[PDB]
């Protein structure tokens, strides 16, 4: 998919995430929730004021879902298949959430990981996320 | 743009903390890096063909530098946009006809920036009101477009 | 919107030549077939599973009206979109919250359906103009966002 | 790349459109020029408002090269490989002009054959476009 250059970058930097997955996954859902008002409107309200759970729960499952991606990026398509019929034909996320995220992404990794996110590193998970955001929204039918 | 009084007061407290050279250099150099047709505006800056050219580029950092002054101009004028940013939209429109949609991936370049050098200090909260300062700007950079 | 008196006068003529039913109703199931995402809006509307339904649907044919019969009032206060809108903004940002992407998309269709029906009248000058309207009305209707 | 049902439809569509590819590739090119003005700077003045020749010879090749996308629809990648290191390494244009471009052929296409421009072949067009621009943007280096 990506270059070979990006490939190295990519798993390299998310070798320096490891176990933090989820919990930046989390976070990342909070920025764009805070930053986006607009992408609130597929989650309950009391998920999104009044407890944490369930956020965090789908926080864990974008960190796997990452994690996963990086472990296959010779077939994107073929590892997250299942999630564009979820967000795509079932849920009708309106793509442009998917750019919201990934940039509420990138920005959590520069808070928490400010020396490994270098500029040449930004440009491949920018990329990256890219290409996973593709997928995601391959089939609203 | 829409900002409480107290989103307004921490928006202003962070930028105290703002070195605009440093913070500057980083965001040009990074716009340069992650969306490289940006790169077709800045041939008189020189080499900008390697990660390490660019953000070790003293032109790089010196306009970064007049980018940053202005989007401080924006925050502290965050009712009068458009009238603060009308010369700016003159010469990127009319002159240059740069996209506007640059002017967004700038403006959240921007962002990811203040996040790496601010760390846990840039909240969720406060980078939700930098993220309307930034497309404020955007829009009233735009505004000779319309 | 930024229109000569000459430019003006060509896009009223169009106007008067357009069947708000028929170009709405299409209008909007292009929109519905061709961004598939859009339907989450329409549920009541009934069965949108393939174009043959969407496109025959009689729901869909009379909310197209009305968002054509709204076109016409833009088209027909070029100098005072914002006002002519703030109502329909209301409803769009703050009770559907649809994204403003969504207003240029079916702008951008509704030129291809006027270009559709009105074929080698529909110049490139005339559809010049209109691309000035329909970006004039995704931008008012999105002016409660900002 | 495409369904299969949209490389049927795209294959169709291509071939009611048959020997005016390179015609219909010139008028884009003028509705795009006049559409969206930030478009007009990659070329030379005179051959947008006093001549017509060189921006023939663009829409021609636009078209040529279009028709060689449909026929080869596995594989965007290896037959539009040149023009991508063309239009992104050494003339750096914007890949907002794609998206620009892409719409001002689909009202080309309508102008034309509006009876052959239905609403599944539409969104099999538009989704065959979004892959070429896609391919075109693919290496900035
Ligand atoms: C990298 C991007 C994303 C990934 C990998 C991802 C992944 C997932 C996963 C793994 C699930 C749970 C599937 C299951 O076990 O039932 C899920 C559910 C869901 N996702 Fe995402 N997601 C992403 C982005 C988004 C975006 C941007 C939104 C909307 C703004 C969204 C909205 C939802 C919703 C509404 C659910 C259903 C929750 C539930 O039923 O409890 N997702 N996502
Ligand atoms: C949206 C935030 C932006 C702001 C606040 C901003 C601000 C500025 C300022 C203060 C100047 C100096 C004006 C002068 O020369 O007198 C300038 C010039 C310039 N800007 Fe921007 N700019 C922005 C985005 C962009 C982007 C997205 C591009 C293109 C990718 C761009 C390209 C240029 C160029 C080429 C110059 C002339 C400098 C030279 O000749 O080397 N700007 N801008
Ligand atoms: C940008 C051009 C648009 C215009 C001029 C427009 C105009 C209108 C008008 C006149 C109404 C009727 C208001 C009423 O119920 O009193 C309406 C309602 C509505 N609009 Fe739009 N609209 C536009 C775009 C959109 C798009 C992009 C979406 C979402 C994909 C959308 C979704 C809706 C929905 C869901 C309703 C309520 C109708 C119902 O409850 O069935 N509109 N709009
Ligand atoms: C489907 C999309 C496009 C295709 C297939 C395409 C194809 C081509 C081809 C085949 C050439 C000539 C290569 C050669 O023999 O030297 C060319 C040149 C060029 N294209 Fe495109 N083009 C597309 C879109 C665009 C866009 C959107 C722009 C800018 C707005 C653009 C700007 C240019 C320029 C400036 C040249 C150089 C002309 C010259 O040197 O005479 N192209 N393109």
């Amino acid at each position: 998919v990506l270059s070979a250059a990006d490939k190295t970058n990519v798993k390299a930097a998310w070798s320096k995430v490891g176990g933090h997955a989820g919990e930046y996954g989390a976070e990342a859902l909070e920025r764009m929730f805070l930053g986006f008002p607009t992408t609130k409107t597929y989650f309950p309200h009391f998920d999104l004021s009044h407890g944490s759970a369930q956020v965090k729960a789908h926080g864990k499952k974008v960190g796997d879902a990452l994690t996963l991606a990086v472990g296959h990026l010779d077939d994107l398509p073929g590892a997250l298949s299942d999630l564009s019929n979820l967000h795509a034909h079932k849920l009708r996320v309106d793509p442009v959430n998917f750019k919201l995220l990934s940039h509420c992404l990138l920005s959590t990794l520069a808070v928490h990981l400010p020396n490994d996110f270098t500029p040449a590193v930004h440009a491949s998970l920018d990329k990256f996320l890219s290409s996973v955001s593709t997928v995601l929204t391959s089939k609203y039918r | 743009v829409q900002l409480s009084g107290e989103e307004k007061a921490a928006v202003l407290a962070l930028w105290d903390k703002v070195n605009e050279e440093e913070v500057g250099g980083e965001a040009l150099g990074r716009l340069l890096v992650v969306y490289p047709w940006t790169q077709r505006f800045f041939d008189s800056f020189g080499d900008l063909s390697n990660p390490g050219a660019v953000m070790g580029n003293p032109k790089v950092k010196a306009h970064g530098k007049k980018v940053l002054h202005s989007f401080g101009e924006g925050v502290h004028h965050l009712d009068n946009l458009k009238g603060t940013f009308a010369a700016l939209s003159e010469l990127h429109c009319d002159k240059l006809h740069v996209d506007p949609e640059n002017f967004r991936l700038l403006g959240n370049v921007l962002v990811v920036v203040l996040a790496r050098h601010f760390g846990k200090d840039f909240t969720p909260e406060l980078q939700a009101s930098y993220q309307k300062v930034v497309a404020g700007v955007a829009n009233a950079l735009a505004h000779k477009y319309h």
